[PDB]
């Protein structure tokens, strides 16, 4: 399950 | 070529490849997509399930690739 966020900017992660 | 990628992936104008969840023919925007075991699709959290990140080592599979496997109730 990989869970991964495309940002550059994200809160905490 | 019509070799670009038949699959819910598109690149940005930058040339990153910009997944597109199947759940909801929706965009990635940033925001935390989850990757089958199987079929490696990426879909969104609120799309398939999901609210939490699970670890990679822990296994998931979308409604596509958990459907074939079934999960049937012999273990
Ligand atoms: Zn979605
Ligand atoms: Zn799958």
């Amino acid at each position: 399950a990989r869970t991964k966020q495309t940002a550059r900017k994200s809160t905490g992660g | 070529g019509s070799h670009m990628a038949m699959a819910y992936v598109i690149r940005d104008e930058w040339g990153n490849q910009i997944w597109i969840c199947p759940g909801c023919n929706k965009p990635d925007d940033g925001s935390p997509m989850i990757g089958c075991d199987d079929c490696d699709d990426w879909y969104h959290w609120p799309c398939v399930g999901i609210m939490a990140a699970p670890p990679e080592e822990m296994q998931w599979f979308c409604p596509k690739c958990a459907n074939k496997i079934k999960k049937d109730k012999k273990h």
